[PDB]
C-alpha cells in the first residue's frame, strides 16, 4: 500500500507553478485515499471534486 | 448533494452508539435542507433520513415534531414517495 | 386454612454506585434518575447512598 505514496513522493521534477501545485494535488488526494481512521477515507470521492475541501483535511 | 450525505451515514454507523454527540449540530440544518429542494433528490434525503434515524434509536425525541411536520407536508397520492414514507 | 406461614427477615442488597455508568449503557440527556423518590446527583455520593 506504499507503491502509488512512494511515486507521489518521489516525483520531484516540477519546473512550473502548475507543476508544483499538481504535485500538492496528488500528494493530498493520494494521503485521504490511503488512511488508517476509515473516517478520513470515506471523504476521498468527495475531495476529487471539490478541491476547498482539501487542504483542510491535509494536516 | 450526494456525496456530502453519503459519507455523513457512513461515519454513523463507523462509530457505533457514539454519533450522538454530533446530533446538534447535524440536525437542525439537516432538515432545513429538505423544506428547501429540488424533486430530485427529496427521496434520496428522506431513505438517508430513515437511516441516520435507525442508526440513533431513542436519542432523536426532540425533533419529532419537525419531522412529522415533514411527513405530513409531502404525504401525497404520487406511488413513489409513498414506499419511502412508509418505509421511514 | 392449616398451613400457615410467616416471613420474618428482610434483605436489601443495593448495587448503586453512584457517579458511574457501567459500560453497557449510554444515557439520554434527561434521562430517568429518580432512586426511591430521591435525587442521587444532589448531594454525595455516600449520603443518597
Amino acid at each position: 500500500s506504499t507503491i502509488n505514496l512512494q511515486k507521489a513522493w518521489g516525483a520531484a521534477r516540477r519546473v512550473s507553478k502548475d507543476d508544483w501545485l499538481e504535485w500538492l494535488r496528488r500528494l493530498s488526494l493520494e494521503l485521504l485515499k490511503d488512511s488508517s481512521s476509515p473516517s478520513l477515507r470515506s471523504c476521498w470521492a468527495l475531495a476529487q471534486a471539490y478541491n476547498p475541501m482539501a487542504r483542510d483535511l491535509f494536516n | 448533494h450526494t456525496m456530502v450525505v453519503q459519507a455523513i451515514t457512513f461515519i454513523f454507523k463507523s462509530l457505533g452508539l457514539k454519533c450522538v454527540q454530533f446530533l446538534p449540530q447535524v440536525m437542525p440544518t439537516f432538515l432545513n435542507v429538505i423544506r428547501v429542494c429540488d424533486g430530485a433528490i427529496r427521496e434520496f434525503l428522506f431513505q438517508q433520513l430513515g437511516m441516520l434515524v435507525s442508526f440513533v434509536k431513542s436519542h432523536i425525541r426532540p425533533y419529532m415534531d419537525e419531522i412529522v411536520t415533514l411527513m405530513r407536508e409531502f404525504w401525497v397520492m404520487n406511488t413513489s414517495i409513498q414506499s419511502t414514507i412508509i418505509l421511514l | 386454612m392449616k398451613d400457615r406461614m410467616k416471613t420474618v427477615s428482610v434483605a436489601l442488597v443495593l448495587c448503586l454506585n453512584v457517579g458511574v455508568d457501567p459500560p453497557d449503557v449510554v444515557k439520554t440527556t434527561p434521562c430517568a434518575r429518580l432512586e426511591c423518590w430521591i435525587d442521587p446527583l444532589s448531594m454525595g455520593p455516600q449520603k443518597a447512598l
